[PDB]
């Protein structure tokens, strides 16, 4: 597992994706602290995200937990930060990296599933006040993301 | 119709994308196509386990343990 | 037309010949041909958010010399 | 460990096309020629060249 | 999808497989989480010895149905 | 042995299983009934088989005594109801619960072994007519486990 | 997740804790007590679980 | 008797994976971390951090 | 006779059965019987202050439901 | 490091030692200020000594580095507040914590190693000389401590 | 013991670690590990002349970094 | 066929073989020159021996023609030249080169098939006076091939 976990840390040191960084804090290469920049025109815009990243020892054959420290108004992502996501479950792939989840998650931040979601009551606004649900997406931005 | 050149694959001599070490010499199979980027060693460790092609998600056929001559 | 530049899985990159005009399915079409990968496994992605199959890259903004980044098909829920 | 630098010349055949025709039999591949010359032994149910073993399926290889 | 073993101490374990998997990969799965060797397993449903070989689906086991692990075994 | 003994029966209580029962004869912890449930798909089908298990004292690191009370047509299992089988002898395991042995030798019933048969002449049959052999199989089930 | 059965009674003698960790190997099971353990290696009795030969019995405290 | 209730409480090194990395020493075990962090200890020739004897081994300990 | 507690190098709290004359060092023998950790490993402290081998729990008014504390044993240097 | 050193901070909040505390200094999870309060019956009473905690980047495999910033008269401790103390360098072990190793320290102070002593000077009173030894660390915890 | 160079079918040069005494089978043995090519297909030539299965490296006077040549096996008629 | 002819040749430049030389007759790369040294310990010792090459347009699916322009003495050759190998005709392969041909070629010289021969004369006396054989082979080479 480390030495893919090395050549990733690498890869975001000499190319990260605009929107995303994540590393280790000390020494520890199995834990790392990752950021999403909430993106420009959505709700998120101007918000800092932070979350969590925990590789198994088996990577990448298993995906890394991944969640959300900073909270986030999402009807897929709860109010623990979890992140009901597939492929961080059944559709995991071994040629995923950390860069390619977070670029995911972030393109998640601006298309949620609200016919199955984790957190049913945002689901509903969504469904049925979208400008309701980016004011309340807005405010919890600014609240609790800068 | 511009003409297309003929391009090679440089990345092949790259490591295993999975241990990082292995030349990639794992051919998995689906139909007629294989993706090559995983050595043989961790690539049977997905079909033994039944697990899809890391990249285009089809399921594996069988990994073809592939030589250059 | 263009050139612009597609992040594959991987990392390795690829380019793709294209007019601003093409759809987005269009260019999943050519990844497919390029890198054996069907279009409905393809997630593109730009400046964070995903590209959908009906829209052109004129009406993303994305201009000569521009990366898209694949990722896989992924469901929230 | 001994990585395939020969893997980027061209086919062994045309010396056109890349080496993306894998001559396939049973779980082992000779990964030298393009696919198109590879189909023209397997069609004409020629053995594979360097090994001599039947050619049981070319399978379009791609290093993603 | 995910199944169930009820494993030989009566502890349950859950596993990811998909309809294709074969009773061969459920017991390499099984050795993955519990260090048993796949020759020592033996998987049972419905009252029969499920066979390597065959799949998930050839023996219509359900999502979330339980196989019951036994040791391997021999008449005589 | 009594208190493993013991443990057992209220499992079996507190859970229990879906092919097979067993339980103490009256009040002797150490001698116990048993039934079978034949295996469906098979020449046993609907059939309902009885058993007698007897604990020596040093249960669980020496097996169980299990034989069958009603008659059953098998190269491994004879008129005395005898079960010739690895996990009853040398291949005995102090891990096996008696409903993982009961379970065990239901699956024994459609995975016989005729190269080595305790009645001879069911696996000679076994060997050259199967057609025949079930036949026969069927034929007991309905006439003695029904 | 973690061994939430570790807490119970050795499955052999359902009196005493697992603390009897049988070896073999870079692994090894641990389901029963020090003494039912002990025993096993004593007559040269394989793994029960796993039917690996048991390399040696440690005694295996949770500090 | 007491049975072991601190079993089921992470590894005490990196406080997130399970102790399932018993470090031998003699006929006794400590098990308080799991097994990549005991191992990084016995590769780095350390004693053991409860009661500094060297380390015999690092078992894979299953709880089956 | 008495009871009393001891906080464990991992913070795991125990309790022991003592007699008021029993010497640290028979304390330390029974740490050793439920922990496994030799005695010359084991220095307890008390009030901020290690505790002598010959010495009793009473030595240093160590009374039923106390909490010693079990740290490694050190060397100032 | 960074779980392992949350989970130590959560322990001080909720039973920390009685002689000691400590913290971040600001935001800096990696570096830490501690408190030790003179024990009892010494010549330290009544006085609060100051100390300085760096954790390393691969914590707990790595000893924090600790020094006093306030000044104390003792055999194994100097003018700089450097501590020569075996579990600080080869005698760490980590499973110690920042608990462990302050009441370790804390012991110290009343139990010195004159024998192998950081301040010679220092530690021949203390052998030969008990009364002015109580003597002076009484008045630097005066001086220094209060 | 020792290495030696083959030159293999397209003319790609590999390298083996061989003992004097190793049977030229031997040889054709750790070439089909090395790029699949069944031993009875393989025909060694070494001097101009074929290498023949039961002999050794030592009976044809063959010295470190000597290189053999592959052909495949042929026959004439 | 070209362009795998001239990549033959380059690689002949820069891996010149031991045992042959060849090369296309002037402007026609289609028609090639090749010579063979005579094996050491064997009766063409010394000698030097021309041959004519011609490629088909289909090369390398099919083989190339290949003959002797110097006489020789063997049971595979005949007065034309004419070379009866598997390996020229239904055991060819598109990976032979024309320098393995000639490597071929030379380890026949040595490897003779007496019991399915091209000149029955030759192979009768090769089965029953080596000693005359080799004689004669020497006789020609020296006659044929200096
Ligand atoms: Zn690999
Ligand atoms: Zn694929
Ligand atoms: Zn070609
Ligand atoms: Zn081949
Ligand atoms: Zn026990
Ligand atoms: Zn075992
Ligand atoms: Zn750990
Ligand atoms: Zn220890």
């Amino acid at each position: 597992a480390l030495k893919r976990i090395h050549k990733e840390l690498n890869d975001l040191a000499r190319d990260p994706p605009a929107q995303c960084r994540a590393g280790p804090v000390g020494d520890d290469m199995f834990h790392w602290q990752a950021t999403i920049m909430g993106p420009n025109d959505s709700p998120y815009q101007g918000g800092v995200f932070f979350l969590t990243i925990h590789f198994p020892t088996d990577y990448p054959f298993k995906p890394p937990k991944v969640a959300f420290t900073t909270r986030i108004y999402h009807p897929n992502i709860n109010s623990n930060g979890s992140i009901k996501l597939d492929i961080l479950r059944s559709q995991w792939s071994p040629a995923l990296t950390i860069s390619k989840v977070l670029l995911s998650i972030c393109s998640l931040l601006c298309d949620p599933n609200p016919d199955d979601p984790l957190v049913p009551e945002i689901a509903r606004i969504y469904k049925t006040d979208r400008e309701k649900y980016n004011r309340i997406a807005r405010e919890w931005t600014q609240k609790y993301a800068m | 119709e511009e003409i297309v050149e003929p391009e090679f694959p440089h990345n092949a001599i790259e490591p295993c994308v999975i241990c990082q070490t292995r030349p990639k010499n794992g051919c998995i199979v689906h139909g007629k196509t294989g993706h090559l980027m995983a050595c043989f060693t961790c690539a049977k460790k997905l079909k033994k386990r039944n697990k899809p092609c890391p990249v285009c998600r089809q399921p594996i056929q069988m990994i073809v343990l592939t030589y250059f001559p | 037309s263009m050139q612009i530049f597609v992040k594959t899985l991987t990392g390795k990159t690829i380019t793709l010949e294209v007019e601003p005009s093409d759809t987005i399915e269009n260019v999943k079409a050519k990844i497919q041909d390029k890198e054996g990968i069907p279009p409905d496994q393809q997630r593109l992605i730009f400046a964070g958010k995903q590209l959908e199959d009906g829209r052109t890259l004129s009406d993303y903004n994305i201009q000569k010399e521009s990366t898209l980044h694949l990722v896989l098909r992924l469901r929230g829920g």
